[PDB]
RNA sequence: AGUAGAAACAAGGGCCCUGC
């Protein structure tokens, strides 16, 4: 209305002055951004002071001059000032106010029909504030606690996204005729732009601060802390209110915010299409990139593509890895040896052949590598810190909590490194027929010890005795490791040691590009192998809800 | 009785205790005779005296790099290096981390100086501009910088950040170069000169180390490369372990135990470990930017031919310097009633007025001065280059040779900018003596010295790095950041949301106590009604803001709904600290209040961006300072108004600009004449507008492109 | 095909990247640097020694190769010629801290603390302010009986500290709290001695020969000795004071799970047992005056103004029986003056002036800065009373440090509770009670023997420690804090059995002892440094007597 | 991001990346070149469609 | 609408979904049913003899 | 006078303005 005709003649006078016009002649519409920047830049050395100091006059405060008169907010109201008509010197459309006009608004002012809105404009605080109320205390005792530092996520988010997949989304919501065209994310997920469109349309709001609050809506907030107990994200995000060094206040927190229920959801689903197109023969690449694409799941109320969760999700687990690589999606540097889970501190190697017979004589090749390195290893409740060098366990460290979890941990960490004699001469028990080849699909003589533990706790006791033993030093009584899993004995385990205190998780934001073969096995611009088919369970039977595998097989 | 506080050290441990040392409750404390002593010490250290004499510049040109001399006392500092070891030592630490790694580094670089917009030179510290000889924010130096280009040979077309660096290099060329003043010229050399000049800046934030007072501040010639230089680095060190220079807090931590169980766990039974705490001393007066140009062109080899020239700008530029003698000398008579004041380039003048030490001072780089400024050919300043620094300090930290393995021997740490810690392995401690000399003498070869009284060692769980005391424990000494637990000073809505988030990451982090979290909560929540003059109703309290407080507080029901700002009582805790205020009494306000609050439509709101914080009529902006009013800074101020009046006609038509950067093929006055007559139609359709008004505003359109179009 | 086209100058422009640089013609493939002329005349110059020319460098760099051997050379013959001394300190030891030689260092603090004497009122919550708590004490008749005579005890200038009383009673009187420029005022207050410039365009050799103009010589403080008054003041700032809650604080929150319950329990005993000591009220007092201070420089500056110096309590509680509900209190101990603080940059200077109330007469070495005047008489019976008046001054930042003086109790309470939760963790129970009334800490040495109290006792000293820290720190407290930790680490350890080493042992007792200069508190600090490490020596090694 | 296969990978078929990615090496050109080649290759053959 | 404890309630009508869709009448978790019965009374048990 | 530290303050701009 008035209003337009008032831009026009502001940009006909404009126009008018010289330089001006030429630079919004020369160029493209970027330069906007370049010249936001070369006005008001000020900044101050300790605000703190300044703040104690400038609050300590008449009128610290600047506020707009017509938005005062239009609300009809006097000056003097009891003899106690709230403003007077003056020029800021940087906005020069702004008058002087003090602080005490806030409050005169805040208990006199104009009132807006409804506010209710906020509660969506804040949607994880309020979050935060709900699954708060139902935590049910208990008592606060006194220990130590041990604390292993990793990266976690701190922010329970639903359909967690990209960047680019939000600054999209906080167009068609807030500013749709100054929209781009239409993205793949926005004609395939409409349901979840007309959700977030129809609570922020012909609503009184300011819009970059809902603009501001959406990008952190859709945020998992991933922090390198110290973590105690399940790692959970409503945990997480009051951590500081349930355990230090030293104490530790009880308190069930295990219904709430349903979070790691969808990513086992997922890890299953991602389980069932990988076994399937491992079926075939000569395909199982492109079987598994069509099932995938053919596939799709209900997350919470919207539809999701699955190809699109999977591209989203951060489960380094041996079948999230091999989808994400099919699709071509870049993912980080994690490995994986069956059920443990690995990561490289440092080191090298190359790859190197050797051999071993079977039963009598029978060659059988089985690689290893060439050099010493160093890893941090993790399994159930368990951790370890190892170094192998040439085919050897050279030293190894433990820090878990439970027998069981560290005889298992270091028996796969001695496969893992091709340590012992049994890599030199198998056991009898092993035959050709449990060789490999279920179908015609060979097994790494790796693998094949891995089953081979797995069957028979014996073969793991056995495994074990692979690894010297000898009698217990004085003062190593308490580091050391005998076959049950205790933490003393009068004699242990070679070159072995044990400790209470997990080890800290290494730590890269690195990510690397890898590839498969048509056998299902990653690699890594080398050798390595960071996931495979022969590393998760057999098989299982489940019923999924809300999924849809519209393909034929 | 005489008191002692110090004697509960002995029934205690020492580092249970030390932050108690710590004087962190009282203020921390506030030329040229430092200039001059720096510029003298760097000249001593390059233990040498060969010389050349530039024919850019024709001044003596002191070349401290494999040229050492004056073999005595090395106990003493010594800036010389010998490029032989250095390249050795790069070597071994790229064998270490596998070929290809320098290589990989380089590129991930170039893969972001290429896309980087030459915009992100305003963000950064201040610099010193060129054209008024003064320390400006980066973003107006920036904008001066570009203005001058402009008006002396054409606009800039360039919007990316090797086309800036093209036109710089470009301008170290011309011959006449004009700029903007109360529109001076000047010639080639002149300009040179003003280009590689440094300046320095005497604030010094952080207390730390006592030594930094200082920090430099290079023009806006050099900024671009130093920024090529710098990402190159940080991609090399992240992917070291042994460097701790850009992670940070929880994660050197993790480094330093890991490292220590793997140390452990590796030494045979006949060995055993012994720590070091370490403070290299004169750290930017001995790294030399030759050895840099020197190592710089050892590590991009085999990359592109675009980044072996790129990254050896920035080196040549720091070994052309020239630095700034600040505010010169004062005379004065014996009442000291009457003073006159003097400036370096007279200093040269008045040489007989002064005393004694001054002469000694003075004279000697009196060859060396220019008007008011020094030919500095080597050295460095203050946080110029520190992880190019790290990285040329861990690569001592990889070495091994064929005699420390005869021995058994082997050295490993962790070491940021000039600050380490070493973990020496031998059998004997005639070897743990040996080996410690060994490390110390590979790092006098190029440069890296040691404070033989700021350093000490121990038998192996006992050491500090960066104000962290180590033992079995980590003593988080929690006076470290006691300063922060203060308003910030931003604002009311924002001030104490954040206090409460410094008060959890500290509990999570630092390990601050339960019963001390709710103390230094309850000291905040005073320090914020003392600093906003407001106080609760139930109080006694007068003045301004209390009169309409108790005034209108006769219309409220629910006072647990009010907030703090308006006489409002505490209401949250530990468990509640990760939630702010208004969400936590959203259910309580009044709905008149509530509504009154948070509504859009006020006077007051401004917006700031983390920012974690409820946005509601507390949110104000103070106003804005007036001692420019005075000033003759008022001619600077009207490119400003001017850019600002563009920007914000822009953003009254479109009104995404700042969450949404514009992109597109049309230029500024085109896509705002576009969408306005597209507005008209959209209106005049359906909503309220009439013919003649539709025609009014095609005509005021048709009419201010015309003159857009014809001014030029 | 338009289609895909358009989405992809979408992304790349967002990108940035929808330049030449990646999007190239035909012709425009070769992106490289400008290398001009003058840029590369200077390059070549650039280059260490044996090289002449970039090239020359860059083709021996790009192919360098590894030569352990010539490596190992050089570093063993560097390592021949240095001779790194490693000095195992049981074998040498420690000397102890030599303190400076001269006078006492004398009192500092710009307010009294043990010779202090106030007159309390109570308070009603109409009358509040500064000015006017100044004023109310005015009319009972107290301030007014004190009259000073012209012969002061000691000090210099009394005819000025006497004339600016009169005034200042005078201004009070006239209920303006304010002070007019007279010579007396004028003298006092430092307002026209400020130098006067004398640009040089304007200057001769026959200037100069006229009245010397020679380069100012800067005069560096001067030693002092060790204070034997500190002990005094610390002793006497542990007990209580008869009354309490001097420093004002918060309300406590509520509160829902056992936590935030032995929260608040632990935060109110520690205060409690906090906020009846001297070293409180001394905060308190300094709080509020720097406050009435601070607002006065902002708001009327270019006017000598009139500020007192008081405080705010509440009298302690006694049982039910009696009177109950215990009143409030506005205690005064003095005046003081502002002289124009155009604090127009921060760290600037303002002066100010300071009479005080006392019934304790002086010393010649702590109160040498103060001119002390026989006043008159005051009750208690019948007391002489004595007025000490000096002149100092105070910046921004003092201003602002001081009246965020609450941090001595974060700090104090932190150590408290860590000592209390590391004891309670390792038996897996609450002692933490116990480890207050238990655990014993000791203090001080007394005829020889040590003597030692428990933690709920001991706060007291660690409290005053802080205290002491926020006011008298400096740049040379700064250095000494700095440089004593080495020590420490030493001492420790020295009782752990690992054998500890150095460098150069000798250059870091010369850093301690550098910064010891005319300060209360290092000076005392370090005495009791000495004696700490004489006393450990009954019981480890490392340290020479 | 950290190199401009990752960033080509945004808006191109992998597929198309890697033929691209291996001409480059073929001809041993800038990598920066990733881009232009993916989008010409990918153009040719949305224009077969079969 | 009126509620107290929401979030339980609403997981735990999905638990029962998924239980009776897989054919058995049983509930594996007990993290929801355990709350809601247990915010009556639950707490540990010192003896006397240890007092 | 006094302050402080290894240099600065003890108003500064045009009778009026102000305090990063």
């Amino acid at each position: 209305m008035s209003l337009l005709l008032t831009i026009a003649k502001e940009y006909k006078r404009l126009c008018q002055d010289a330089k001006a016009a030429q630079m919004m002649t020369v160029g493209t519409v970027s330069n906007y951004t370049t010249f936001k920047k070369w006005t008001t830049s000020r900044k101050e050395k300790n605000p703190s002071l300044r703040m104690r100091w400038a609050m300590s006059s008449k009128f610290p405060i600047i506020a707009n001059k017509r938005m005062l008169e239009e609300a009809q907010i006097p000056k003097e109201h009891n003899n106690v000032a709230l403003w007077e008509d003056t020029e800021d010197v940087s906005k020069r459309d702004h008058v002087l106010a003090s602080a005490s006009c806030i409050n005169y608004w805040n208990f006199c002012g104009p009132c807006v029909n409804n506010s209710e809105v906020i509660k969506e404009v804040y949607k994880s605080r309020f979050g935060r504030l709900e699954r708060r109320k139902e935590i049910m205390w208990k008592e606060l005792r006194f220990t130590l606690v041990d604390r292993q530092r990793r990266r976690v996520d701190t922010q329970p988010v639903e359909q967690r996204l990209r960047t680019g997949e939000i600054k999209d989304l906080q167009m068609w919501t807030l500013f749709e005729d100054e929209a781009p065209l239409a993205s793949k994310f926005i004609l395939d997920n409409y349901g979840l732009v007309k959700e977030m469109r129809s609570k922020f349309a012909n609503k009184p709001l300011n819009k970059e601060v809902v603009a501001h609050m959406l990008e952190k809506q859709f945020n998992p907030e991933s922090r390198f802390l110290p973590v105690f107990g399940a790692i959970r994200p409503e945990r997480m995000e009051l951590i500081h209110a349930l355990g230090g060094e030293t104490w530790i206040q009880e308190a069930n927190t295990a219904g709430i915010s349903n979070v790691d229920q969808r990513k086992n959801d997922i890890r299953a689903v991602c389980r069932k299409v990988c076994l399937a197109a491992n079926a075939s023969i000569m395909n199982a690449k492109s079987k598994l990139v069509e099932y995938i694409k053919s596939t799709s799941m209900r997350i919470g109320e919207t539809e999701r593509k699955l190809e699109e969760l999977i591209l989203e999700t951060d489960d380094v687990s041996p079948e999230v890895t091999l989808c994400k690589s099919a699709l071509g999606g870049q993912l980080g540097k994690t490995l994986s040896f069956g059920p443990m889970l690995l990561k490289k501190i440092s080191g090298s190697g190359v790859k190197v052949k050797d051999t071993v017979y079977i039963q009598g004589v029978r060659a059988v090749q089985f690689e290893y590598w060439s050099e010493q390195e160093e890893f941090y290893g993790e399994y159930k409740s368990a951790t370890a810190l190892f170094s192998r060098k040439e085919r050897s366990l050279e030293w190894i460290t433990i820090g878990g909590g439970i027998n069981e979890d560290r005889k298992r941990l270091l028996a796969m960490c001695m496969i893992f490194c091709r340590d012992g004699d049994y890599f030199k001469d198998a056991p009898a028990t092993i035959t050709m027929a449990d060789l490999s080849t279920k179908l015609g699909r060979e097994i790494p003589y790796q693998y094949v010890m891995m089953n081979w533990i797995q069957k028979s706790e014996d073969n793991l006791e056995a495994l074990l005795y692979s690894r010297g033993i000898v009698e217990t030093n004085p003062g190593k009584m308490g580091s050391s490791m005998g076959i049950d899993g205790s933490k003393r004995a009068i004699k242990s385990l070679r070159a072995v040691t044990i400790q209470s205190g997990k080890i800290d998780m290494p730590e890269s934001k690195e990510k690397i590009h890898l590839e498969l073969s048509d056998n299902l096995e990653a690699f890594d611009s080398s050798g390595r192998i960071v996931a495979t088919i022969l590393d998760l369970p057999s098989d299982k039977k489940v019923t999924f809800q809300d999924v849809s595998f519209q393909h034929p097989d | 009785m005489e008191i002692n506080p110090y004697l509960m050290f002995l029934n205690n441990d020492v580092t249970s205790l030390i932050s108690t040392t710590y004087p962190y409750t009282g203020p921390p404390p506030m030329s040229t005779k430092y200039t001059l002593e720096t510029i003298k010490r760097t000249y001593d250290y390059s233990r040498t005296s060969v010389e050349k004499t530039s024919k850019v510049f024709n001044i003596p040109r002191r070349k401290f790099c494999n040229c050492l001399e004056d073999k005595d006392e090395l106990v003493k500092p010594t800036g010389n290096v010998d490029i032989s070891s250095l390249l050795g030592l790069a070597e071994m630490m790229e064998k270490r981390m596998g070929e290809g790694f320098f290589k990989h580094c380089v590129m991930e670089a170039e893969t972001e100086i290429l896309k980087m917009h030459f915009s992100r030179l305003t963000e950064g510290r201040q610099t010193y501009d060129w054209t008024s000889e003064r320390n400006m924010p980066a973003a107006t130096a920036l904008q001066l910088t570009v203005d001058a280009i402009k008006e002396t040979e054409g606009p800039f077309k360039g919007t990316t950040m090797l086309e800036y660096c093209n036109k710089m290099i470009e301008m170290l060329d011309w011959k006449e170069i004009k700029f903007k003043k109360v529109i001076d010229s000047i010639k080639h050399d002149e300009f040179l000169i003003r280009a590689l000049t440094i300046n320095t800046m005497a604030k010094d934030g952080e207390r730390g180390k006592l030594q930094r007072r200082a920090i430099a501040t290079p023009g806006m010639i050099v900024r671009p490369f130093s920024k090529i230089v710098e990402t190159v680095a940080q991609k090399i060190c992240e992917k070291l372990k042994e460097s701790g220079l850009p992670v940070g807090g929880n994660e050197k931590k993790a480094k330093l135990k890991t490292t220590v169980t793997s140390l452990n766990a590796r030494m045979n039974s006949d060995q055993f470990a012994v720590n070091i705490t370490g403070d290299n001393s004169k750290w930017n007066e001995c790294q030399q930017p030759e050895a840099y140009l020197a190592l710089l062109a050892y590590i991009t080899k085999d990359s592109s031919d675009l980044m072996k020239d790129l990254c050896s700008v920035a080196p040549v530029l720091f070994c052309n310097k020239f630095v700034k003698l600040g505010q010169g000398i004062r005379l004065s008579n014996k009442r000291k009633t009457k003073e006159v004041i003097i400036k370096a380039e007279k200093m040269g003048k008045y040489k007989n007025l002064m005393r004694e030490e001054y002469k000694n001072l003075f004279e000697p780089l009196e060859k060396y001065i220019q008007k008011d400024v020094c030919f500095l050919p080597g050295g460095m300043l203050m946080g110029m280059f520190n992880m190019l620094s790290t990285v040329l300090g861990v690569s001592t930290l990889c070495y091994m040779d064929e005699e420390l393995k005869a021995k058994g021997c082997f050295w490993t740490g962790l070491q940021s900018s000039d600050d380490f810690v070493l973990f020496a392995v031998a059998s004997n401690w005639s070897n743990i003596h040996w080996t410690i000399r060994r490390f110390n003498a590979v790092c006098k070869l190029i440069g890296i010295n040691m404070s033989l009284e700021k350093s000490y060692g121990s038998l192996p769980e006992l050491f500090e790095f960066t104000s962290m005391f180590f033992d079995g424990e980590f003593v988080s000494n929690l006076a470290m950041e006691l300063p922060a637990f203060t308003t910030a000073g931003v604002n009311e809505g924002v001030d104490f949301t954040a206090a409460m988030s410094i008060i959890k990451t500290n509990m999570i982090n630092n390990s601050l106590s339960p019963s001390t979290a709710l103390m230094a909560l309850r000291i905040c929540l005073q320090e914020f009604r003392a600093t906003y003059r407001v106080h609760p109703w139930d109080s006694r309290v007068k003045g301004g803001r209390m009169k309409i407080i108790n005034e209108f507080i006769k219309t409220i029901e629910n006072k647990d709904g009010l907030l703090i700002a308006d006489g409002g009582k505490l209401m949250n805790n530990i468990s509640t600290l990760h939630i702010p205020e208004e969400v936590l009494k959203f259910e309580k306000m009044d709905e008149q209040y509530r509504n009154r609050v948070f509504n859009p439509k006020n006077p007051f709101t401004n917006f700031d961006k983390e920012n974690e914080a409820v946005v509601s009529t507390h949110s104000f902006r103070t106003r804005a300072n007036r001692t420019l009013l005075n000033t003759d800074m008022r001619a600077m101020m009207a490119e400003e108004k001017r850019y600002q009046m563009v920007c914000d006609m822009f953003k009254s038509v479109f009104e995404s600009a700042d969450i949404n950067p514009p992109i597109g093929a049309m230029s500024i006055g085109e896509a705002i004449e576009e969408k306005l007559l597209e507005r008209a139609k959209m209106k005049r359709d359906i909503g309220a507008i009439e013919d003649s008004e539709y025609e009014e505003i095609k005509d005021i359109i048709r009419d201010a492109k015309k003159a857009r179009l014809e001014s030029r | 095909i338009f289609s895909f086209l358009a989405t992809a100058a979408d992304f790349l422009r967002k990108e940035n990247m929808f330049n030449e640089i990646f999007l190239p013609d035909n012709e425009e493939t070769i992106i490289e640097m400008k290398k001009g002329k003058t840029f590369l005349e200077l390059r070549d110059e650039s280059v260490p020694l044996p090289f002449q020319t970039y090239e020359q460098m860059k083709d021996y760099c790009e192919k360098f190769k590894g030569n352990p051997r010539e490596l190992a050379s050089k570093v063993s013959q560097m390592q021949s010629n240095i001779k790194l001394p490693i000095k195992h300190y049981e074998q040498n030891k420690f000397r102890q801290i030599r303190l400076p030689k001269g006078p006492m260092a004398p009192y500092t603090h710009k307010f009294l603390m043990e010779e202090a004497w106030m007159f309390t009122k109570i308070s009603d919550p109409e009358r509040s302010r500064a000015g006017e708590i100044l004023i109310d004490f005015f009319k009972k008749g107290n301030l007014s009986a004190i009259r000073p005579k012209d012969k002061p005890l000691q000090g210099k200038y009394p005819i000025h500290y006497k004339n600016l009383w009169n005034q200042i009673k005078a201004a009070i009187a006239d209920r303006t709290m304010v002070i007019n420029e007279n010579d007396h005022s004028e003298f006092l207050g430092g307002i026209g001695r400020a130098s006067k410039k004398i640009p040089e365009i304007s200057l001769t050799q026959d200037v100069i020969t006229t009245e010397g103009l020679k380069q100012s010589e800067n005069k560096l403080p001067e030693p002092r000795s060790f204070p034997r008054w500190f002990n005094a003041e610390w002793m006497w700032a542990i007990k209580d004071s008869d009354l309490t809650g001097w420093v004002p604080m918060a309300e406590y929150p509520p509160a829902d799970n056992e936590l935030e319950d032995y929260a608040e329990h632990l935060n109110k005993t520690m205060e409690g047992v906090l906020q009846g000591t001297n070293c409180a009220r001394e905060m308190g007092k300094c709080i509020l005056t720097v406050g009435a201070l601070m607002t006065e420089c902002r708001l009327f500056p270019g006017k000598i103004k009139v500020v007192p110096i008081y405080a705010r309590s509440k009298e302690r509680k006694s049982m039910q029986e009696g009177l109950p509900v215990p009143s409030e209190m506005d205690c005064l101990f003095g005046i003081c003056v502002k002289s124009k603080s155009h604090l127009n940059k921060d760290d600037g200077m303002y002066t100010i002036i300071t009479f005080e109330f006392s019934i304790r007469e002086p010393n010649l070495e702590k109160h040498q800065k103060y001119t002390v005047f026989e006043a008159g008489h005051t009750t208690v019976r019948e007391v002489p009373l004595y007025l000490y008046c000096r002149t100092t001054a105070l910046s921004k930042i003092k201003n602002d440090w001081l009246s965020k003086a609450r941090r001595c109790f974060i700090t104090t309470m932190d150590t408290v509770e860590t000592i209390c939760l590391r004891e309670s963790a390792k038996a897996e129970e609450n002692l933490v009670e116990k480890t207050l009334n238990e655990k014993q800490m000791w203090i001080g040495k007394k005829n020889g023997e040590l003597i030692a109290q428990p933690l709920r006792e001991a706060l007291r000293v660690q409290l005053v420690q802080q205290f002491y820290f926020c006011i008298y720190n400096d740049s040379q407290l700064e250095g000494f804090c700095n440089e004593q930790k080495k020590i420490l680490m030493a001492l420790e350890g020295d009782k752990k059995n690992k054998s500890s080493f150095g460098f150069n042992p000798e250059g870091l007792l010369e850093k301690i002892e550098e910064c010891l200069i005319n300060n209360p508190m290092c000076l005392f600090m370090a005495q009791r440094l000495n004696e700490l490490v004489i006393e450990a020596s009954k019981r480890g090694a490392k340290f020479f007597k | 991001s950290k190199t401009f296969a990752e960033i080509a990978e945004a808006f191109l078929e992998p597929e198309a990346v890697r033929i691209a990615k291996e001409a480059v090496e073929e001809y041993g050109d800038h990598e920066r070149k990733i881009i232009q080649i993916g989008i010409h290759f990918q153009v040719c053959c949305m224009f077969c469609d079969e």
